[PDB]
């Protein structure tokens, strides 16, 4: 391991661990919810 | 010529001593149109509320409120909460004024935000259980087989 | 604007985006991709609630009807996150609840692959110097694994889809001195068409 | 009488009003709630 | 003067004095170059 | 036999807890109340003495309009004095020195007959709720309830209860409590983790604390001059019913919506001359279990629904739990104020909470969750709110509450504008005192 | 509370409640994989805190007790619910329902001529559940085996929330006053009210 690293270096094996796991995703498929709110804040705050 | 600019600072001279303080709570009237009789509703048969308090994760109902509506804590947000926390101690010592509790050090109302805020927002609201009763739940809880 | 809205329309199109950060070339593709009624994968390098409050008050802003966007946490550097990332990809979009939740991966064949992903010089660990040399994995081997892992997904699943690459290439190689980076690396991308 | 020497008086109710059929009961859950004279038939036994 | 301040801040015509603006007062008229004309407090130190 | 020590490894790392540095000390209590009296007690003791302040100090102020016969108590919980039973529990069975008192201090009651002799000694009503979750608003129907009756003209409404090692190990084995360990894993901080009405909503925080309000008659209001914070238009606690299935909610707290314009929801509005439309917010529980949340959703969705609620004008809802936890005695008591906090100044508090709305809640068209503050100028007024709670075992609540000057249109101009008079100069005097 | 003068003699433990010993001692105890059987030894050092069993004489021999061979099961309560609630749950059941018996029997026949909303139950305790909480502050600290539900069985309210569950099915009013010895009427006053 210390062969492995003088070869390849000290940012190489440190930077390469992982970092994707399949439990962390977010999914937003709401239109339905985003566009109420969205429409009330013009509504209210009405200017120009 | 872009990173020398950069490079090249300069300073205009700031004069500034702030500090952080406010008067007593007052109320914002909303504009209700009402028509209404006066006499037919009995006042004996009604209940209203007086008043009201709360002692909670955020402190009372006027700092509490503070961070649900706003999200951040006023001048008199932090001096509350520096005081139910007791970051802040009353002397009559001489210099006659409100100290720090922890260090024995004097405090102005400006500095009460910059100087304890960071450390309010940490150990006020939600947080890691602090062990006041010597066992922690999630770490270790005494068990007798 | 109830009278617009009662006869509105929409159309589809499936996108993965890398590099769709703030403040950026992709940001403003990202945003406009919703705006065209498309499902757009969307990959961040900071997973951080700063970054996560930031696509959503773009999905909010640009997204029409038809409209799914999607964020990840991701690592392009990473060949274990990149066939960790369209195993998720291209699996089912099924959602099993039993005793416990299960969210099953979404498969969605992917119409544009957007390799925006754009590693900058920040050099705390003393990494400098080396980068250009990680690099060249990144900007072009382990988005040749990208785009082979997609082709894998397309072959087994079975589509003749054709995912359309756009591959970022530098303006003009070789009239540019003054770059340093964009124009060296991106003129092997003749070598790869 | 009868309930003392039967063992008779309590009975642990299956609550067949609430679900007696499986389909429209759990739809008419929420119209019951709602309007006010919605009762219980007693020839049927109790039934909602 | 006067109402040159409290015109930028009307609301000190409303409050009170701050509970720790009042022993900062009384501590300057114990360090004032000539000794203050009134009395500002009853204390122990009222015959000084 | 022998009992031999032993160690567990739990799963909630995190609660919602009073500021540390909180003392009783610091507020004025004797060190010889905080030594034999329970830590809920030093919650609820405080409270009083603060919510008095908000127009009276010397409670025996209230004896000189009133005969004390005719103050009431009325102080819920859900346990309460918990730490006073643990502390009994492990004492007796570790033959450890404990106090003598422990039974008297472990009485759900005692903590405000604590506070009757320490502070108000009033000679009348002394009530003492337990609603579970919702005591709180089950607390303040019966507050109400001694009031128009004459058996009392002031109340003391509320709830309190506290968080300890055994009220968490009791969630955490009835499932009901969110899994931190769980939470980490889904890079949820300890802030975020408390989600109302969320996709993602895993089960509640729980926390600890207390809080009170001062109900009392109109007339008397008016009479000694005090602060109206809002009208109490209605409160109500409603039962479930019989069923087996454990994740199965309780949706009886629709039985006040029954009726339409003879319902007794619109009917307390309609006397004050308030439309249905014109409840503007509902403080829900928003427990963000996933039972609760969808099932108070649809209760909410359907008490509007069947009076007359204008097609899309929406309950705009506020979720507190995912800001101050879940306390369960104290609840809807925070929700309470919260509310009248709402009505006054007219703003309406985001849950910030809030990254997702579950896609189930679309079928409600009068729910509305609102991510961000939505503040109310004075050229933008609010009417009406209304809290409510679900507690365990089928405890439902509701109240409704109306703004202040809803009351001060029955006064006659004449009487309308010496009543303004009365009340500003409280106010001053009230601002002093505080 | 004891604390051992010199070390104890070691004991077998499992991986996961070795684990947990040396999360209260760590400096104070010791515990080791043992390779064969993959368990772990615990031996707890000098300085540790140990908890030994006494006893104690008390000064009341006597109380008015409901007479010996009560059972709820002969009442006809089902065994599964005699397990899942308190002693005190046992008693407020049965004495409802003989309750009724003093008129009707059917807890729905009070839904024909009432809409279940105006059904109420205000039942007091001075503390109500004391076995189940007893049952709790006793079993955790012990980690002895103890029911799921405590902490919902220690409410006093949750008494009559099983009566209402099991029996009325109400949709209305429920209430539960703590009177300390004054509780039951002190509940007849909000009964009334």
């Amino acid at each position: 391991i210390d062969l492995v690293t003088a070869e390849l270096g000290s940012d190489w094996p440190r930077l390469v661990a992982p970092t994707f796991d399949a439990r962390k995703a977010v999914v937003f498929d709401d239109r339905w919810a985003s566009a109420r709110e969205d429409l009330v804040k013009l509504w209210l705050a009405e200017e120009x | 010529e872009m990173s020398g600019a950069a490079d090249x600072x300069x300073x205009x001279x700031x004069x500034x001593x702030x500090x952080x303080x406010x008067x007593x709570x007052x109320x914002x009237x909303x504009x209700x149109x009402x028509x209404x009789x006066x006499x037919d509703v009995d006042p004996a048969d009604l209940v209203v509320i007086v008043g009201g308090a709360e002692l909670g994760p955020y402190g009372s109902s006027r700092t509490r409120f503070e961070m649900e509506v706003s999200g951040e804590l006023s001048a008199a947000g932090v001096l509350e909460l520096a005081w139910t926390t007791g970051m802040v101690k009353w002397e009559d010592d001489p210099k006659a004024g409100w100290y720090d509790t922890e260090t024995g050090e004097l405090v102005p109302e400006c500095e009460i935000v910059e100087r304890y805020h960071d450390a309010v927002v940490e150990r006020c609201g939600i947080r890691e259980f602090v062990d006041d009763g010597a066992i922690d739940p999630d770490h270790a809880s005494p068990l007798l087989v | 604007x109830x009278x617009x809205x009662x006869x509105x329309x929409x159309x589809d199109e499936v996108a993965v985006v890398t590099g769709a950060s703030k403040g950026s070339i992709a940001a403003s593709v990202v945003g406009q991709l919703l705006d065209g009624g498309a499902t757009v994968i969307a990959t961040t390098s900071r997973l951080d609630d700063d970054r996560l409050a930031f696509y959503k008050q773009l999905y909010r802003d640009h997204a029409r009807f038809d409209a799914t966007l999607w964020v990840v946490p991701a690592n392009m550097a990473s060949y274990s996150d990149i066939d960790k990332l369209v195993e998720w990809v291209g699996t089912e979009q099924t959602e099993s609840l039993g005793p416990q939740s299960i969210h099953l991966k979404d498969a969605q064949t992917p119409t544009l692959l957007f390799p925006f992903a754009a590693p900058r010089v920040a050099g705390d660990m003393s990494e400098v110097g080396s980068r250009a040399e990680m690099e060249m994995k990144v900007l072009l081997w382990a988005v040749q694994r990208l785009i082979s892992g997609l082709s894998k997904i397309g072959a087994e699943r079975d589509i003749a889809s054709r995912l359309h690459v756009v591959l970022p290439g530098s303006p003009n190689r070789g009239m540019f001195g003054g770059d340093g980076a964009y124009g060296e690396a991106k003129s092997a991308l003749d070598a790869l068409e | 009488v009868s309930a003392i020497a039967g063992g008779r008086p309590m009975y642990e109710k299956p609550a067949d009003r609430r679900f007696d059929h499986d389909v429209p009961e759990k739809r008419q859950e929420a119209a019951m709630l709602l309007s006010t004279d919605a009762r219980l038939g007693e020839n049927d036994q109790y039934v909602l | 003067a006067i109402t040159a301040l409290l015109q930028r801040y009307p609301d000190a015509e409303t409050v009170v004095l701050h509970p720790a603006d009042v022993p900062f007062f009384v501590e300057l008229c114990k360090t004032l170059g000539k000794p203050v004309n009134f009395v500002p407090v009853i204390d122990k130190d009222v015959r000084r | 036999e022998i009992r031999v020590p032993r160690k567990t490894k739990l799963s909630r790392t995190v609660g919602a807890q009073i500021p540390t540095g909180f003392d009783p000390t610091v507020w004025g209590i004797s060190p010889d109340m905080a030594s034999s009296i329970d830590r809920v007690a030093l919650w609820n003791i405080v409270a009083t003495v603060d919510a008095f302040l908000s127009s009276g100090f010397t409670p025996t102020e209230l004896m000189r309009w009133v005969h004390p016969s005719q103050v009431a108590s009325t102080q819920g919980t859900g346990m309460g004095g918990m730490t006073s039973m643990q502390t009994m529990y492990h004492g007796n069975l570790l033959g450890r020195a404990k106090p003598n008192d422990i039974l008297q201090e472990v009485l759900p009651n005692v903590v405000a007959a604590h506070v009757m002799q320490s502070y108000v000694g009033g000679y009348g009503a002394m009530v003492h709720p337990v609603g579970a979750c919702a005591t709180a608003a089950v607390s303040v129907e019966e507050g109400v309830d001694k009031i128009k009756l004459g058996k009392a003209d002031l109340v003391i409404a509320g709830g309190f209860d506290d968080l300890t090692l055994e009220a968490i190990i009791g969630f955490g084995d009835m499932a009901a409590t969110a899994d931190t360990e769980m939470m980490r894993a889904k890079g949820i901080s300890d802030s975020k983790f408390s989600r109302a009405n969320d996709r993602r909503r895993l089960g509640f925080l729980e926390a600890q604390g207390g809080g009170t309000i001062l109900l009392a008659r109109g007339d008397l209001a008016l009479k000694m001059g005090l602060p109206v914070l809002a009208v109490v238009g209605y409160a109500q606690s409603f039962a479930d019913g019989v069923h087996t299935s454990i994740p199965a909610p309780g949706l009886g707290a629709l039985g006040a919506a029954r009726g339409g314009r003879e319902s007794t929801l619109a009917r307390s509005l309609a006397q004050l001359g308030v439309g249905a439309d014109d409840i503007a917010v509902i403080s829900k529980h928003d427990t963000s279990t996933l039972a609760n949340d969808p099932n108070e959703t649809e209760l909410h969705e359907r008490i509007a629904d069947s009076m007359g609620r204008a097609p899309g004008n929406p309950l705009f809802i506020v979720s507190q739990k995912t800001l101050t936890g879940h306390a369960k005695g104290g609840a809807a008591v925070f929700q309470m104020m919260g509310l009248c906090q709402i009505l006054r100044d007219g703003v309406i508090p985001p849950n910030r909470s809030l990254d997702c709305v579950d896609d189930e809640l679309a079928t409600s068209g009068h729910f509305v969750w609102v991510r961000e503050p939505l503040d109310l100028r004075g050229k933008f007024p609010l009417k009406a709110g209304l809290v409510t709670s679900l507690g365990f075992g089928h405890v439902s609540g509701l109240v409704a509450l109306v703004h202040p000057e809803a009351f001060i249109a029955a006064l006659d101009p004449s009487e309308r504008e010496d009543y303004r008079t009365r009340a500003e100069q409280r106010m001053l005097a009230g601002q002093r005192r505080l | 509370s004891v604390f051992l003068d010199k070390d104890f003699t070691f004991v077998v433990s499992s991986e996961a409640d070795a684990r947990a010993f040396v999360q209260f001692d760590p400096e104070h105890t010791v515990a080791r994989p043992l390779p064969d059987s993959s368990d772990w030894e615990v031996t707890r050092k000098a300085g540790t805190e140990i908890r030994v069993p006494r006893k104690t004489k008390l000064s009341r021999t006597v109380g008015a007790q409901i007479p010996t061979g009560f059972d709820p099961t002969v009442w006809g309560i089902s065994p599964d619910m005699a397990s899942s609630i308190d002693r005190v749950a046992l008693w407020n059941i049965v004495a409802t329902v003989d309750a009724f018996l003093s008129s009707g029997f059917t807890p729905t026949e009070l839904m024909r001529w009432v809409h279940p909303s105006q059904v109420a139950s205000t039942q007091g305790t001075g503390m109500g559940g004391m076995t189940s909480m007893q049952t709790m502050y006793h079993g955790n600290l012990l980690g002895r085996a103890k029911p799921n539900d405590i902490l919902q069985e220690v409410l006093p309210n949750v008494v009559a929330a099983h009566v209402m569950q099991s029996y009325v099915g109400g949709y209305g009013a429920m209430v539960h006053p703590v009177g300390a010895c004054a509780t039951a009427a002190v509940s007849v006053e909000e009964g009334v009210d």
